[PDB]
RNA sequence: GUGAAAUGCGCAGAUACCGGGAGGAACGCCGAUGGCGAAGGCAGCCACCUGGUCCACCCGUGACGCUGAGGCGCGAAAGCGUG
RNA sequence: AGCCUACGGGCAGGCGCCGAGGGUAGGGCCCGUGACUGGGGCGAAGUCGUAACAAGGUAGCUGUACCGGAAGGUGCGGCUGGA
RNA sequence: CGCGGGGUGGAGCAGCCUGGUAGCUCGUCGGGCUCAUAACCCGAAGGUCGUCGGUUCAAAUCCGGCCCCCGCAACCA
RNA sequence: UGGAGCCAUGGGGGAAUCUGGGCGGACCACCGCCUAAGGCUAAGUACUCCGGGUGACCGAUAGCGCACCAGUACCGUGAGGG
RNA sequence: CUGGCCAGGGUGAAGCUGGGGUGAGACCCAGUGGAGGCCCGAACCGGUGGGGGAUGCAAACCCCUCGGAUGAGCUGGGGCU
RNA sequence: CUACGCAAUGGUCGUCAGCGUAGGGUUAGGCGGGACCUAAGGUGAAGCCGAAAGGCGUAGCCGAAGGGCAGCCGGUUAAUAUUCCGGCCCUUCCCGCAGGUGCGAUGGGGGGACGCUCUAGGCUAGGGGGACCGGAGCCAUGGACGAGCCCGGCCAGAAGCGCAGGGUGGGAGGUAGGCAAAUCCGCCUCCCAACAAGCUCUGCGUGGUGGGGAAGCCCGUACGGGUGACAACCCCCCGAAGCCAGGGAGCCAAGAAAAGCCUCUAAGCACAACCUGCGGGAACCCGUACCGCAAACCGACACAGGUGGGCGGGUGCAAGAGCACUCAGGCGCGCGGGAGAACCCUCGCCAAGGAACUCUGCAAGUUGGCCCCGUAACUUCGGGAGAAGGGGUGCUCCCUGGGGUGAUGAGCCCCGGGGAGCCGCAGUGAACAGGCUCUGGCGACUGUUUACCAAAAACACAGCUCUCUGCGAACUCGUAAGAGGAGGUAUAGGGAGCGACGCUUGCCCGGUGCCGGAAGGUCAAGGGGAGGGGUGCAAGCCCCGAACCGAAGCCCCGGUGAACGGCGGCCGUAACUAUAACGGUCCUAAGGUAGCGAAAUUCCUUGUCGGGUAAGUUCCGACCUGCACGAAAAGCGUAACGACCGGAGCGCUGUCUCGGCGAGGGACCCGGUGAAAUUGAACUGGCCGUGAAGAUGCGGCCUACCCGUGGCAGGACGAAAAGACCCCGUGGA
RNA sequence: GGUUUGGCACCUCGAUGUCGGCUCGUCGCAUCCUGGGGCUGAAGAAGGUCCCAAGGGUUGGGCUGUUCGCCCAUUAAAGCG
């Protein structure tokens, strides 16, 4: 049946994306903790 | 009057549906003053603040206008009375000489081609606006103002209407339709005759939709609810409260009267 | 308030009196063994729409009349429905 | 395919329609009977009150309406077959 | 059977806790009023205080034992 | 909350300029201390991403999660896990 | 907020039109018309009963059967709590 | 896509591949996005709010499967094509020339611009015929050289033409309005014109012309290449849910915005400028492979699941996107080969019986489409109705009535009516395809729900009542600003209960709640200070502190039931007996009315009678000592409705007496690949008995050669899950 | 005796599935039939009661989840554990 996983480009990118995590002060740390921990991805990989 | 069904199908057996003669000559509304892109939503800022509201019949809103000494003087005549979404009462749109069109809630007994205008000066019949002051005590009129230039607040409902009681200083006094009598300003503008459509209050939904039409959304019994939910929710099969009728928020709804004690607004009326 | 009482109302200021206001129903005297209507029934005053009926003149039609199963309408009060 | 023929034809025979009646199904009218139940009639002994007839001790009566162990009471209008 | 209320003239209730006093309405008996019965009026009689014991100077009354009456509760498998 | 002063102050009232004014644990009186409602000021002190030096510190299931192309593979929508 | 979708049948409301009827009416007939959380039934939505499956094809599935199917209908995309 | 490959990935194999290595491959002014518009919403100048972080928020800006905007038909590649090429046809910008005109906005107006259902007239897409046109060929196996069989008879196309439609009155005056600036809108007044014409804008046909063009045969790994003919390219018929489109009619629930685009004028500028022509130039950025109901997407997998839009041919069947077969096209599901056990699954049939099965006809059967007769109680007159119960149904020939298109006549389609006759067991001959009835309970009804054990009598529902709310409403969210309510205004909005409709809904304001009471009682801070204290030589500075004045709340007084709620006990009494209409007494705030009643409620209980059965703890009808109905947590009914729960019949059955046979997929044998939970170790028998009281493991006795394979489930207190019950914990929620 | 209702709380709460039916049984005898037998208030036929003896038998339905009962129709009997 219908699965939780509906993969959305627009819906991905408006959510999880960079200039997302930058406006709300939760999203900042965000960057931060994984900028600091060395993540190699600070947001998730989509194209 | 009221149209009825032959019961072709249950629902439709009592449903019963207004009578549209009175409109006529006129069903899309006037793309000039009218055409408002309405908002719809049950809800303000995320939360919904209304439970229940929702779906039904898009709609796009007419601009009445609800303070008439704007164009004092300046007659108009009644071009057509139409249909009118947002409010039981039905809607005249009148073209005023002065070429200017506009929107009054349309009164019981105004007819097309009728002549009509406001100001103190104006004659008292049916369709006209005075500051109530110089309206004579004992007609009745709707379309009230509360405070002198802020707009029509009072009796606006389909079949609804207030009546002059008497005079006592620079205020008038008013019987509104709920049987308050309220001492109103007599700058406040008022125009002459009742509402009209006044059938409205006899027409049956008839089924479940059609009040979904309305966007009314079900409406859930507390008891029916759970402990969490409501305070009459709860109870193993069916049960009686448990004392004393309240709303899901935890207030009274049996009688606690609700109005601000201490409003300056009190001292002008009586009922 | 009654036969007499009590219940009840009233010192939170009633009853009794004056002034103002709201509201609903009914129309005193005239008024009668009176009038009108087919019956039920109809009473302040004003206007509008309207039925019946009586008198006079012998003008007109020329038996066109009477009753009336059924049908149709009206029909006190109480009662019923929506407001 | 039979039998007779005066070789046209007739007869037996075969097929079909109709058909007494039997069957299935669903209706109409009438009769009988049924736990229990409604009211009725008559009662030489019971229980309860007293509604009505004399202002019958609240004039009676009546259509209707609500109520009451019961008769009945009360409201609305009506009658006189009461004053 | 476990908690608790209860048996008082013929009927129905007081009196018991704050032990020495049996009260109330009805009924029953006598007498009036009426022609007579009710109704009304006047006057009386009637109670082992369920039962056997116990405390006390004295027990309906306070304490226990069964005898009956009424009301609760008899849950989780 | 105590006999509850001292320091700060949201509300109300509301002075004085050295005969001024605060404090010395309620409050008075003595005796004494100090000058509120403007501001700045090294050093001694803290920490360790980084560089170096040591180690009765580990020695690849230990030592950092990672001695190795590891915050990777992989898991999770995601924060995050790893 | 903005788009999309719902085979084919069936029943035959109101209105109209004509006739009848009456003082006028109400009303009554046909014909027309094509209403409805109407009927049967695909897509589509659902999940009634039974069987199967039970280290499954499947962390809810398969077959048969069944409910809705112009609506309080189903659905794509864009949003909000 | 291609060339090399096969360790691994592929549930087997593998030379193959969605796999490995490598090289190619994606071409646009017109297709889709962006150098356009606005929606919800987001953001956010001003502005408001907030301890900080931050929350609001007009304009503006962002934001689209919506609006707007110029490409159609063919040809080529191993792999792209409305992108390259060919033919035909367009769009913007910039410049120049000519001819026009008050040109000119971010501003004004118009327009864009809109629902649902049903629909007219034309077309087109698509499809079926043809004696006609063009074709290679073919007469087999008894017959046919035949109007034979077989294959194909189109596409695109500017102007101009036609055929259908769509939009729209033309004038001249005034003018208080369009936050007047207007020659434009808007209103008034009056010559003209009118179920039009004219002017425009679409669609369709035609059009110079340009493409395409089979079956079969020949070559051929792949993919296809000549063939093919100078191919023909025509006539009828059916015909859209698509086009003309902004068409029409009806209806109530009353159906986006903005730009483009017309027009009006403002500043400005008129040697500007726009407008129409005609030339010559200029025209960017991003996407374009391939998969795309699936082995390439979401499901750990090449997973029987899930995934939006369009096309989706033919014959037949009443219709259809249904069903059966079938085109084009695509597939045979990435383990096979044998056997012919039990048993399992899915499936077919069955003597006699026909529910006896069982909690229950659960399951399966029966019935099934269409046409025609014909249909009951009851009813809210719609319905119940497909009630029931019957008959018809194929093929052949004759006769005959209407329609559409043609032309009134012919074919071609579309509905019919009447006669004869033929063959089977059977004519909706296969596939799709209701079993029916009677009678109760609950709920009025369609609907909603526990995603994944409950679809219901639960929720919702129209409707009824109560109650709050006069508008900066009440109420909800928020610290606030603000927002919803509502751009609503008591015929409205919130809260509550009941739950279509019919007939109704009694009595009790003692207690609780709410409503009303300018008096009293009590009552905090504060006001007030009689009077008292600590200190000082003191003036003083400090403390306590009674009277009395002091809100709401509570007390108190009164109301209120579709407010929370409540609605009696014991004795006696009437011709046999029963029973008690009546009476007595105690108590209460008042003692349960109508209507129902062993009920979704009745313990005793399978109550007692009736009914239905051969037999009936259920069911239906009654009675009423109602353990423990009862009026809006409604009471009693009710047509219709229901995958709801009960009881009966008829029909028919493998449910059953009672089982038998047959089929296919497994099970079994061979070849290939090859798991799992579990597991102290094992050399792991029966009976009595013993033992922590249920022993393969102790005792005694008995039985027993070693090892497997197909089967069955009594035991290993078999597996699984640190029992969900129970108690415990001074555990949790 | 160990089939009822219990009492006790000994193994089992890191689980010993708890009524009824169906299927398949097997055993006990305190025997329901059938076979032997003694008394009898046993004339006969039919019974009563006790003794021996399970070898084999020990029906089909209505009702209820029922076990059990009651009932219909039979039977040699419609046994109890
Ligand atoms: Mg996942
Ligand atoms: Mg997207
Ligand atoms: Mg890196
Ligand atoms: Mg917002
Ligand atoms: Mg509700
Ligand atoms: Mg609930
Ligand atoms: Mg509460
Ligand atoms: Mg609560
Ligand atoms: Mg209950
Ligand atoms: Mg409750
Ligand atoms: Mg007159
Ligand atoms: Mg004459
Ligand atoms: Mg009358
Ligand atoms: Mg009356
Ligand atoms: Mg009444
Ligand atoms: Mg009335
Ligand atoms: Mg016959
Ligand atoms: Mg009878
Ligand atoms: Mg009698
Ligand atoms: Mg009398
Ligand atoms: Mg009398
Ligand atoms: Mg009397
Ligand atoms: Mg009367
Ligand atoms: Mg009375
Ligand atoms: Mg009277
Ligand atoms: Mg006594
Ligand atoms: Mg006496
Ligand atoms: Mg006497
Ligand atoms: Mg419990
Ligand atoms: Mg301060
Ligand atoms: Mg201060
Ligand atoms: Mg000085
Ligand atoms: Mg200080
Ligand atoms: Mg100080
Ligand atoms: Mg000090
Ligand atoms: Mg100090
Ligand atoms: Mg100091
Ligand atoms: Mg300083
Ligand atoms: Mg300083
Ligand atoms: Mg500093
Ligand atoms: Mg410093
Ligand atoms: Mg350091
Ligand atoms: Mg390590
Ligand atoms: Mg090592
Ligand atoms: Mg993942
Ligand atoms: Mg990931
Ligand atoms: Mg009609
Ligand atoms: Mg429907
Ligand atoms: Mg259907
Ligand atoms: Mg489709
Ligand atoms: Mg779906
Ligand atoms: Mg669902
Ligand atoms: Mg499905
Ligand atoms: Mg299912
Ligand atoms: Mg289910
Ligand atoms: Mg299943
Ligand atoms: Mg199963
Ligand atoms: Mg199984
Ligand atoms: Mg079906
Ligand atoms: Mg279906
Ligand atoms: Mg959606
Ligand atoms: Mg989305
Ligand atoms: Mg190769
Ligand atoms: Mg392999
Ligand atoms: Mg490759
Ligand atoms: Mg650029
Ligand atoms: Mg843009
Ligand atoms: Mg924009
Ligand atoms: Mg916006
Ligand atoms: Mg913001
Ligand atoms: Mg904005
Ligand atoms: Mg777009
Ligand atoms: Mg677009
Ligand atoms: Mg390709
Ligand atoms: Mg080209
Ligand atoms: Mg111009
Ligand atoms: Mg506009
Ligand atoms: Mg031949
Ligand atoms: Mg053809
Ligand atoms: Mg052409
Ligand atoms: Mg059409
Ligand atoms: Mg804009
Ligand atoms: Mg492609
Ligand atoms: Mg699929
Ligand atoms: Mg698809
Ligand atoms: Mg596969
Ligand atoms: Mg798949
Ligand atoms: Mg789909
Ligand atoms: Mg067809
Ligand atoms: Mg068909
Ligand atoms: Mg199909
Ligand atoms: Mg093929
Ligand atoms: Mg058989
Ligand atoms: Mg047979
Ligand atoms: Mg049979
Ligand atoms: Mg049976
Ligand atoms: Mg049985
Ligand atoms: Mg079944
Ligand atoms: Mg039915
Ligand atoms: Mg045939
Ligand atoms: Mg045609
Ligand atoms: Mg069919
Ligand atoms: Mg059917
Ligand atoms: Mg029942
Ligand atoms: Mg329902
Ligand atoms: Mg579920
Ligand atoms: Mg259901
Ligand atoms: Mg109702
Ligand atoms: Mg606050
Ligand atoms: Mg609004
Ligand atoms: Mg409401
Ligand atoms: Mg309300
Ligand atoms: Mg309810
Ligand atoms: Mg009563
Ligand atoms: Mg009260
Ligand atoms: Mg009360
Ligand atoms: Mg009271
Ligand atoms: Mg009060
Ligand atoms: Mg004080
Ligand atoms: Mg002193
Ligand atoms: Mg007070
Ligand atoms: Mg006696
Ligand atoms: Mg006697
Ligand atoms: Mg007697
Ligand atoms: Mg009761
Ligand atoms: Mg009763
Ligand atoms: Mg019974
Ligand atoms: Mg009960
Ligand atoms: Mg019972
Ligand atoms: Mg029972
Ligand atoms: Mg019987
Ligand atoms: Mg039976
Ligand atoms: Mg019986
Ligand atoms: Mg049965
Ligand atoms: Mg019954
Ligand atoms: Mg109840
Ligand atoms: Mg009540
Ligand atoms: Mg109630
Ligand atoms: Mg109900
Ligand atoms: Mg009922
Ligand atoms: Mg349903
Ligand atoms: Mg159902
Ligand atoms: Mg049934
Ligand atoms: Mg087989
Ligand atoms: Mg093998
Ligand atoms: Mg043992
Ligand atoms: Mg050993
Ligand atoms: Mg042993
Ligand atoms: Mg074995
Ligand atoms: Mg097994
Ligand atoms: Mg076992
Ligand atoms: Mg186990
Ligand atoms: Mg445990
Ligand atoms: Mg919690
Ligand atoms: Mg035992
Ligand atoms: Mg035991
Ligand atoms: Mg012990
Ligand atoms: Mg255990
Ligand atoms: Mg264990
Ligand atoms: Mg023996
Ligand atoms: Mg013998």
């Amino acid at each position: 049946m219908k699965r939780t996983w509906q993969p959305n480009r627009r819906k991905r990118a408006k959510t999880h994306g960079f200039r997302a995590r930058m406006r709300t002060p939760g999203g900042r740390k965000v960057l931060k903790r994984r900028r600091q921990k060395g993540r190699w991805r600070l947001t998730p990989a989509v194209r | 009057a009221v149209k009825k069904f032959k019961p072709y199908t249950p629902s439709r057996r009592f449903m019963t549906v207004a009578d549209f003669s009175e409109i006529t000559k006129t069903e899309p509304e006037k793309s000039l003053v009218k055409p408002l892109k309405k908002t719809g939503g049950r809800n303000n800022q995320g939360r919904i603040t209304v439970r229940f509201r929702g779906g039904g019949h898009k709609r796009l809103y007419r601009i009445i206008d609800f303070k008439r000494w704007d164009k004092v003087g300046i007659p108009a005549k009644v071009a057509a009375i139409e249909y009118d979404p947002n409010r039981s009462a039905r809607i005249a749109l009148l073209h005023y000489v002065d070429g200017e069109k506009r929107y009054i809630i349309a009164p019981d007994g105004l007819q097309v081609g009728q002549q009509v205008v406001a100001g103190p000066d104006a004659p008292i019949q049916v369709g006209n606006a005075l500051p109530l002051r110089f309206i004579p005590v004992g007609t009745v009129v709707h379309a009230v103002e509360l405070e002198p230039k802020k707009g029509a607040k009072l009796a606006r409902a389909a079949g609804t209407s207030a009546q002059i009681q008497g005079r006592e200083g620079d205020y008038v006094i008013l019987r509104l339709p709920s049987g308050e009598l309220r001492k109103v300003h007599g700058e406040c503008y008022a125009t002459v005759g009742a509402v009209g459509n006044a059938d409205h209050k006899n027409i049956v939904l008839g089924k479940a939709g059609r009040s979904r039409w309305l966007g009314r959304r079900p409406h859930v019994r507390g008891a029916a609810m759970n402990p969490v939910d409501h305070p009459h929710g709860g109870g193993e099969g069916r049960a009686p409260r448990g004392r004393p009728p309240a709303s899901p928020w935890g207030w009274q709804t049996k009688g606690l009267k609700t109005r601000k004690r201490r409003k300056p607004s009190s001292r002008f009326i009586i009922a």
